[PDB]
């Protein structure tokens, strides 16, 4: 059912000459200073602008293809600067000795003593992106793939960039195409994750596994053939992996058992990399192709067959809960935010999640053995995971207000959280408090016995047990799963849980994390630290459109400052303010997580195995008697560890020693917008209007401060970007260091 | 409670009775403007300090005031 | 006579404030 | 972990320092009218509480004004700006002499 | 007239304001390519 | 002398930190082409070049001479920005001409006011630099 | 576990008015929470309020024996039980203190929840918050030192019986 | 008296307090042309009669925030009083 308007917006460069076309009101031309503002927020909310359902979807729809032209274009981009100023094909002889590097900097102001001795003849600034892991895991051997790729790259950002000019301003869907979620689910699941991960699992099979098996003998990476040949000259792919002679037809006669050479289930790290193994990632991806392209068959199309999710929804329904789900489906096909905060905080969720389930199970070859990247990998997408499940919560916040049905959403699910909202709060305010004091006075406690010199006091792995017999337990399950709950392992899923030290060269790839009193006080944190922040993003959510304080916050909107001082005071009451509270939280969270990884793999993960199987941590592990007082976390983490990033000059981490320094200042520097008002500001302005207007250089567009809203926009973009880049420069220093 | 002050220099122009949200004010007739009408603030033992008032009002400098006086309850704005 | 600390300190420790206290909250609440 | 020595107090109040001070940013990032909807619930909660409601407030709790915990958030910012420096003050100089 | 678009385009606010920026930044640079360390004039 | 300043040419400290130059550009003696020519400033005790803001005319290249080089240039910059602001307000729109730029009138008072210095004397001499304080708002007392 | 039983439902509010700020759950009404709350010594009928706080007194004066005993500080020396002793009767006399100090500054009437549909009318007189003050330190004390006397000696009662 | 309907919700936790028993409590009526799904400023949606109705409210800010919502429906004829507990109704809104 494919019906497209022809021509609905004409290409012209019209617009382009008049700013902000897009709003009636802010189209008159500016007054104030606030006007210059009000263009570059209000520009991407197309939501704003009429109530026409099917001309706002179709500038979104368009605008998704610019964001993935920018994408490519950096995707490509970095493999294009990795193919010329890398030194890649130094790094496939020797991934042991030879750090990853790129971004040659031009040697203009001294800015060349960046471009420091990373190995191989190669000058330049030490990567720690993992690119060089990722691309031999794809099986590139020269710089002539790297270009092709690249180059192909860039075509393919271009039918990107031409796709969103041709379905906007030539031919552009109805409103009836984009609620097809039952036909675009069944597309999506099946053609994009199915079909991508079933010729992927090609790419493994045919491609890349002979090719990392050839770099695991050591041959050389000249003299390993071209990946074309290995499909021309058959004879090579039956050297290596012998279940391959029988062809296709032990497929089709379910003698599945035939291919046990290439599609094996070892479950643990290669010896040689200290990563996973190459065959059990093709039997992953052909595994997870078969279950997609047959759960893609749910939904109904056109043939009769299939669920209907408006059917689906309205059966579960319970005695407690009223009427159900019955009513969610119209919030989720009418409303674009309800499908935002819904594929945002569950995609942010799963980012947390991909960053566990890689530095426990390195899935690139030689991931584990540079501590440098395996750092930096955790830490980047932990923040990219926790800005979208604070953005779910924010345009779930926006749905409330704006998209909020009381004649759909009558007695169903999302209105029954709405009549007990004090029931949830108020029992959601007592385990923040629970948790703040049982979690975290526990550390003031400790605190305290170690000064007053009362050490038998303290809530240590020697005087105070408080070991974690719940998750002590669950990687005693996870070792004994190989022969037992699933026998057809060899190793567990990850050595985190148990099994023993897997050693690449000297540096321990990864060893058994033994969880002890430390390990209960820092789980009990975040525990602490996620439920306060869903207490602010949840507060914003059922209090969007009323209180007991304000029975009418939907009729002011979304994003207000205040409703005056009256009442005791009623600033901060908005969805928005929620959010902005909620991002020192997240921000709180997720720094404790990123300090807590940082620290535990360096005490009681990585280091050096000598000969014997004696394990030389980096810290030489001192997290199990310091990490339980906040003396503890000063001395022997922030102290002890900023020793490589201040002594930095003179050398090639310099960029890291003004970065740190650099970013505490942007961090001290918003919080002039944070603590101060915006009428005081106002009043400063009027006193240098004055001198302009003496002089004759009154400005035409009268200057105004930063409006209540925006102050506080910009004190908490200025304090995370600071506060984020404290860390960024602190964790490469000393990871670029003693790694 | 607080107290509400309005000036001779309004219009009649009733954007500040259509705003006050526990509807303190009122327009009595008054034979200065040209709309013949003068806010008046008869109930200001009902006002909770909104200031909604002051943001409606057109005229340079406003008309209407709130001086925020002694809090009780009805102005603290407490439904406990 | 150092033994006055023992005598002083809880007194200004425990018993003052709790004097203190238990009157200014009947003070505070007094119609 | 080793042991303590003359400069543990000057060690704690450090601590001590950066915790008043970093408390005072609560009372300004955040201001009043987020409180006063958080309070409302526990007004809710106490009320509904079965044995806890034999006792009841004889004032009724409302969030700090917006005048004081101006003065309350710059009197933990105040403190534990002087507590922090005065214990870097005496014990790096009466460490070292 | 599509070209008059154009003009009026380059001169707005940021554009403009990229494009003397980058002016005035690249004479910085390519200045102190070839005299550099000019830390006072030498007279 | 100065003081506390020998010339950079006499100390054993800055010649130390000439036997170590690093090169600021890719020339390759651009590392040492840097020390002669800061062997004619006063380095002190450490071998590093002190300047003098004084007005000494051996010492001028410090401060007098970059000052009478800003001064020109950054005067020029806001003398430009206040005749462009007195053309854009005698017309009819008077804001789009502030974020967007009237080009053929912002290039004629760009390329003219390099004489500033013969200018803003002239609107100062007859008093046009300024305005009547009877004619500017001010704020309650 | 289809409950009456593919209809119908469990949160009817409470007294059949809804505009009134409280429902009724199974953690509300279910009859064995009612019956459970509506007689602890706070709440059940027939007693007079110097016998309400008499059991009230004896319950939390018993477990407060606890943790002072094997958390705190002399909890390995010979005084280890003495120490919990003394911590828990020093704790009545600052809980008797507290209802003492709410019961003389006009302490307002108590509430009437959907559990339990009246207060016990002895808790709406500062005379009566006085006798409740005054049969909280007799068996707040009395409930420490039972609890004193049975831990001190663990062998010897698992012996005798 | 008041004498009004009340409207269909299955009770919230929003609702009355003790000031209801203490010092006062308001009410607002309005007579609806038909039954349909408005919202209640305690929070939730809920379901008008056809005729007069009565809702017991905490303050008199809810009644005017709820007589609002009320405008967009065609119905411009909404009283609130002033429910002392004494039993002393006071008409406040309108004025005459
Ligand atoms: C006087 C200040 C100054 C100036 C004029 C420049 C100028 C330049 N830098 Mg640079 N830089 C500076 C300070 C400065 N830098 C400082 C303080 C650092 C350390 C944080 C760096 C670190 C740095 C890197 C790492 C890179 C540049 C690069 C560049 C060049 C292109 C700019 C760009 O990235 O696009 C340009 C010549 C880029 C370059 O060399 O291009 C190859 C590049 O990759 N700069
Ligand atoms: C899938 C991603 C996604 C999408 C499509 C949207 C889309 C939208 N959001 Mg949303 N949001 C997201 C993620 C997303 N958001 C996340 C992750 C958060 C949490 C931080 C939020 C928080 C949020 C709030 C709080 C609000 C929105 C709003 C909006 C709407 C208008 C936004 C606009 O015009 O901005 C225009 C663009 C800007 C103003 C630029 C902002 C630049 C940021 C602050 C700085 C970026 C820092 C950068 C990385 C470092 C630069 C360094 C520098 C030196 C160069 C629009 C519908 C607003 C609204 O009213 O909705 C109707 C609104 O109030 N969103
Ligand atoms: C170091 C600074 C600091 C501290 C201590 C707190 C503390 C708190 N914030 Mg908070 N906040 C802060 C900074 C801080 N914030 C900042 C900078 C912001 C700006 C964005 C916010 C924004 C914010 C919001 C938006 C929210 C909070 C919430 C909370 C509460 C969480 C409950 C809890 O853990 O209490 C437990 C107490 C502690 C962990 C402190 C330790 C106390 C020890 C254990 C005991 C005291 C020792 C001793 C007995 C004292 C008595 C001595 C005697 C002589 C008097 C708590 C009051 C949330 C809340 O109130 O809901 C629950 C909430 O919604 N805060
Ligand atoms: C801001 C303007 C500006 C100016 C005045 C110059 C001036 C100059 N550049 Mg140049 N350049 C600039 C921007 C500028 N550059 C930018 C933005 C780039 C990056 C694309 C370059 C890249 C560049 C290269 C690659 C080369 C020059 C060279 C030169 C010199 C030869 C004359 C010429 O224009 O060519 C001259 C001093 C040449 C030269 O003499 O260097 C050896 C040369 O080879 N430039
Ligand atoms: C605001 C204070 C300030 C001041 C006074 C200076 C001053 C200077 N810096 Mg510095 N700098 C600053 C901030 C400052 N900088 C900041 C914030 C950074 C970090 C980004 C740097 C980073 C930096 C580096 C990395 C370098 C300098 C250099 C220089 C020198 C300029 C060399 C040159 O060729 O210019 C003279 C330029 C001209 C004569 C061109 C003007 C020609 C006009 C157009 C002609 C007009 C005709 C009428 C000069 C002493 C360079 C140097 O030599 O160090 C001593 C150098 O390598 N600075
Ligand atoms: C400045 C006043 C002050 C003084 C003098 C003390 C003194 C003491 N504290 Mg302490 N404390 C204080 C302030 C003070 N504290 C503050 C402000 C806090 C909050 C951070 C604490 C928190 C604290 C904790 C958490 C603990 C102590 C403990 C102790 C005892 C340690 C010695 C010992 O082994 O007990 C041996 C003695 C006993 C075990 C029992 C002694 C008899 C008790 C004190 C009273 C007996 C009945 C009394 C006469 C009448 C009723 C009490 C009366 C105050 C109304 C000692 C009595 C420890 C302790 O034992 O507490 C009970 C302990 O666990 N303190
Ligand atoms: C099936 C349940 C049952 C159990 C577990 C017991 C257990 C016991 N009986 Mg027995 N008894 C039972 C049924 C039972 N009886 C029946 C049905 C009859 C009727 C024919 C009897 C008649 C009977 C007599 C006549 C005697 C016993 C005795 C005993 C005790 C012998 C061990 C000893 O030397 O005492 C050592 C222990 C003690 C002397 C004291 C232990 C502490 C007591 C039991 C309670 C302490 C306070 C308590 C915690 C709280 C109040 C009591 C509570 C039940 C409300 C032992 C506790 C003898 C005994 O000692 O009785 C006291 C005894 O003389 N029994
Ligand atoms: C308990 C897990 C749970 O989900 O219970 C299930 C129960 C609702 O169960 P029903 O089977 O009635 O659910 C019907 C729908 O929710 C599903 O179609 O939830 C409640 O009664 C509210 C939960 C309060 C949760 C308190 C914490
Ligand atoms: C509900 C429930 C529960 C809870 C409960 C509890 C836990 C309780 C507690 C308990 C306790 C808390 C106990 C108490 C008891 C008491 C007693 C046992 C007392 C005694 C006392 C006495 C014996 C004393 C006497 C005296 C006096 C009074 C005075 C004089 C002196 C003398 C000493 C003689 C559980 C969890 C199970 C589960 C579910 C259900
Ligand atoms: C500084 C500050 C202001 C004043 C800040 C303003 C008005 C922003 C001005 C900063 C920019 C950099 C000025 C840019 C002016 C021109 C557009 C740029 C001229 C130069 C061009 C070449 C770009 C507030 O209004 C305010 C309000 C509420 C809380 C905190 C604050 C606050 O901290
Ligand atoms: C925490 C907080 C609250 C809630 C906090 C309240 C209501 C008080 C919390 C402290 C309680 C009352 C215990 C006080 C104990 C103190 C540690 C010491 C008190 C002793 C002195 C009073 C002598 C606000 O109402 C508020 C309003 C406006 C801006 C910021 C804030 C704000 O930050
Ligand atoms: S944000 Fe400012 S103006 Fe608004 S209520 Fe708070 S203090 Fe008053
Ligand atoms: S005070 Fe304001 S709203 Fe009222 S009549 Fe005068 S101008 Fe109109
Ligand atoms: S105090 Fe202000 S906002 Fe509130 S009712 Fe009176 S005039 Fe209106």
């Amino acid at each position: 059912r494919v019906i497209v308007d022809k021509d609905p917006v004409p290409t012209s460069f019209e617009k382009w000459a008049q700013p902000g076309h897009f709003d009636r009101t802010l189209a008159r031309g500016p007054k104030t200073t606030t006007w210059i503002w009000n263009l570059h927020a209000l520009a991407h909310d197309f939501d704003t602008h009429t109530s026409d359902l099917e001309d706002i979807s179709r500038k979104i729809f368009a605008a998704h293809f610019g964001h993935l032209a920018v994408v490519t274009i950096w995707l490509s981009g970095m493999i294009f600067h990795g193919a010329k100023f890398s030194n890649y094909e130094a790094w496939l002889s020797d991934p042991l000795n030879v750090r990853p590097s790129a971004q040659v900097v031009w040697p203009i102001v001294g800015q060349d003593i960046l471009n420091g001795d990373v190995g191989g003849g190669f000058h330049g600034i030490q990567i720690t992106s993992g690119l060089f892991q990722v691309w031999r895991g794809w099986g590139i051997t020269n710089s002539f793939q790297l270009y092709c790729t690249a180059i192909g790259g860039l075509v393919l950002a271009g039918l990107f960039l031409f796709a969103g000019w041709f379905h906007y301003h030539k031919r552009a869907p109805k409103l009836e195409w984009f609620q097809n979620v039952e036909s675009m689910l069944n597309h999506h699941l099946q053609v994009l994750l199915g079909c991508g991960s079933l010729g992927w699992a090609g790419h493994l099979i045919h491609v890349s596994a002979p090719i990392n098996k050839l770099m695991d003998a050591g041959v050389a990476v000249k003299d390993i053939p071209l990946p074309h040949e290995f499909i021309l000259n058959k004879s090579l792919l039956i050297d290596l992996f012998p279940g391959f002679a029988a062809g296709l037809t032990p497929f089709f006669t379910l003698n599945w058992g035939q291919y046990a050479d290439f599609l094996t289930f070892k479950g643990g790290l290669n010896p040689v990399t200290g990563g996973l193994w190459m065959t059990d990632i093709a039997h992953h991806h052909l595994a997870i192709a078969v279950v997609f392209i047959i759960a893609g068959h749910q939904y109904r199309t056109n043939w009769g067959i299939g669920h209907s999710i408006k059917e689906i929804l309205e059966n579960h329904k319970g005695p407690f809960t009223g009427e159900g789900h019955k009513g969610l489906y119209e919030n989720l096909t009418t409303s674009w935010h309800a499908q935002l905060a819904t594929n945002l905080a569950f995609l942010g969720s799963l980012t947390i999640i991909i960053a566990h389930h890689m530095y426990a199970m390195p899935p690139y070859p030689y991931l584990a053995t540079d501590y440098a990247t395996q750092l930096c990998i955790f830490t980047h997408h932990i923040w990219i995971g926790g800005f979208l499940i604070v953005g779910g919560a924010a345009h779930a916040a926006i749905f409330m207000v704006r998209d909020y049905d009381p004649v759909v959403n009558q007695n169903n699910v999302l209105d029954r959280v709405i009549r007990h909202r004090d029931a949830i709060i108020s029992h959601l305010n007592w385990v923040c408090i629970f948790l703040g004091f049982h979690s975290f006075g526990l550390y003031i406690h400790n605190d305290t016995m170690r000064a007053l010199g009362r050490p038998q006091d303290m809530f240590s792995d020697t005087a105070i047990q408080l070991q974690p017999v719940f998750a002590q337990w669950v990687q005693n399950l996870h070792t004994l799963a190989p022969g037992g709950t699933a026998p057809n392992a060899l190793e567990p899923v990850s050595y985190a849980f148990g099994g023993g030290v897997l050693a690449v060269g000297g540096k321990v790839a990864m060893m058994p994390i033994a969880l002890g009193t430390a390990d209960f006080l820092i789980h009990h944190i975040h525990a602490f630290t996620i439920h306060v922040t869903v207490l602010i993003l949840l507060k914003g959510v059922l209090f969007a459109r009323s209180s007991r304080l304000i029975p009418d916050k939907a009729n002011l909107g979304f994003r207000f400052p205040c409703d005056g001082p009256g009442r005791g005071g009623t600033c901060q009451v908005s969805g928005w303010d929620h959010v902005f509270l909620g991002l020192f939280w997240m921000y709180n969270s997720l720094s404790i997580v990123i300090f807590h990884f940082s620290w535990k793999m360096q005490s009681d993960v990585w280091g050096t195995v000598d000969a014997a199987g004696n394990v030389s941590h980096i810290t030489g592990g001192n997290f199990a008697q310091s990490a339980i007082t906040i003396n503890g976390w000063l001395r022997d983490f922030l102290w002890a560890q900023a020793s490589q990033v201040i002594n930095s000059y003179g050398s090639a981490l310099s960029a890291y020693g003004l970065m740190f320094l650099g970013a505490h200042f942007v961090w001290a520097f918003s919080l002039m917008f944070l603590f101060s008002g915006r009428g005081y500001w106002q009043e400063l302005i009027e006193s240098i209007v004055w001198a302009h207007n003496k002089l004759k250089v009154a400005p035409a567009i009268q200057p105004r401060a930063l409006s209540i809203t925006q102050g506080r926009a910009v004190g908490v973009a200025h304090y995370l970007l600071g506060g984020i880049a404290t860390t960024w420069a602190f964790f490469h220093a000393h990871i670029l260091s003693v790694g | 409670s607080h107290t509400v002050k309005i000036y001779d220099t309004c219009i009649g122009c009733t954007q500040c009775v259509r705003a006050c949200p526990t509807d303190v004010l009122e327009m009595v007739p008054w034979d200065g403007c040209k709309a013949a009408q003068v806010a008046s603030s008869p109930r200001t033992e009902d006002c909770v300090g909104c200031k909604r008032c002051e943001t409606a009002c057109p005229t340079d400098f406003l008309s209407i005031r709130v001086y925020l006086g002694a809090e009780t309850t009805r102005s603290m704005g407490l439904a406990y | 006579a150092s033994f006055l600390s023992s005598i002083f300190v809880p007194v200004i420790g425990w018993v003052v404030p709790i004097a203190t206290f238990s009157f200014l909250f009947l003070y505070i609440e007094r119609e | 972990p080793y042991g303590v020595n003359n400069l543990s107090v000057w060690a704690w109040m450090f601590l001590f320092g950066h915790l008043v001070w970093a408390t005072g940013f609560m009372f300004l990032i955040s201001w009043r009218g987020y409180w006063q909807e958080l309070i409302e619930t526990l007004v809710w909660a106490h009320e509904r509480t079965p044995i806890a409601n034999l006792v009841r407030w004889k004032d009724k709790p409302v969030a700090l004004s917006i005048v004081q915990a101006r003065v309350v958030g710059l009197a933990h910012f105040t403190v534990g700006y002087v507590l922090t420096y005065a214990a870097f003050l005496i014990a790096s100089t009466a460490g070292k002499f | 007239d599509q070209s008059s678009y154009l003009i009026k385009f380059i001169s707005t606010a940021p554009v403009a304001a990229t494009i003397w920026l980058t002016i005035t930044a690249g004479i910085l640079i390519e200045f102190n390519r070839f005299f550099p360390d000019l830390l006072f004039h030498p007279l | 002398l100065g003081a506390d300043l020998t010339p950079c040419a006499e100390n054993p400290a800055f010649q130390a930190l000439a036997k170590n130059a690093r090169n600021t550009t890719a020339d390759p003696q651009s590392g040492q082409k840097r020390f002669e020519r800061y062997s004619q400033a006063l380095c002190g005790p450490e071998g590093y070049p002190h300047l003098i803001v004084d007005g000494r005319l051996d010492r001028a290249g410090d401060f007098l001479i970059p000052s009478i080089l800003f001064l020109y240039i950054a005067g020029w910059i806001g003398w430009v920005g206040r005749a462009y602001l007195q053309a854009i307000k005698k017309d009819s729109d008077t804001e789009q001409k502030e974020i967007q730029l009237d080009l053929g009138i912002a290039l004629p008072i760009i390329a003219t006011g390099f004489a500033w210095p013969a200018a803003a004397v002239k609107e100062l001499l007859s008093g046009e630099l300024t305005a009547k304080d009877s004619e500017i708002t001010v704020s309650p007392r | 576990l289809p409950s009456d039983p593919r209809n119908r439902e469990v949160v009817f509010p409470a007294g059949r008015d809804p505009q009134w700020g409280n429902l009724e759950t199974p953690v509300n009404a279910s009859p064995l929470v009612k019956w459970f709350i509506n007689n602890l010594p706070a709440y059940r009928p027939g007693l007079t309020p110097f016998r309400r706080g008499l059991e009230v007194g004896m319950a939390h004066g018993y477990f407060l024996f606890g943790p002072f005993a094997k958390l705190g500080p002399l909890r390995d020396a010979a005084n280890a039980n003495l120490a919990g002793l003394l911590g828990a009767i020093g704790l009545v006399v600052l809980f008797t203190l507290a209802l003492s100090l709410y019961a003389n500054s006009n302490p307002p009437t108590a509430l009437a929840s959907v559990t339990v549909p009246n207060p016990p009318d002895a808790f709406q007189s500062k005379e009566g918050w006085n006798n409740f003050a005054s049969a909280f330190l007799i068996g707040g004390i009395g409930g420490a030192v039972v609890a004193y006397f049975l831990t001190s000696n663990l062998a010897l009662i698992q012996g005798l019986v | 008296t008041l004498s009004g309907k009340t409207p269909l919700f299955a009770g919230s936790t929003g609702g009355l307090l003790t000031k209801a028993v203490e010092e006062e409590k308001y009410a607002i009526t309005w007579t609806s042309p038909k039954a349909q799904v408005f919202e209640l400023p305690t929070g939730g949606a809920a379901t008008m009669h056809e005729g007069e109705n009565l809702l017991y409210i905490a303050r008199k800010e809810y009644g005017i925030a709820l007589g609002g919502q009320l405008r967009k429906f065609k119905i411009t004829n909404y009283k609130i009083y002033r429910i002392l507990p004494s039993g002393e109704t006071t008409f406040i809104h309108p004025a005459d």
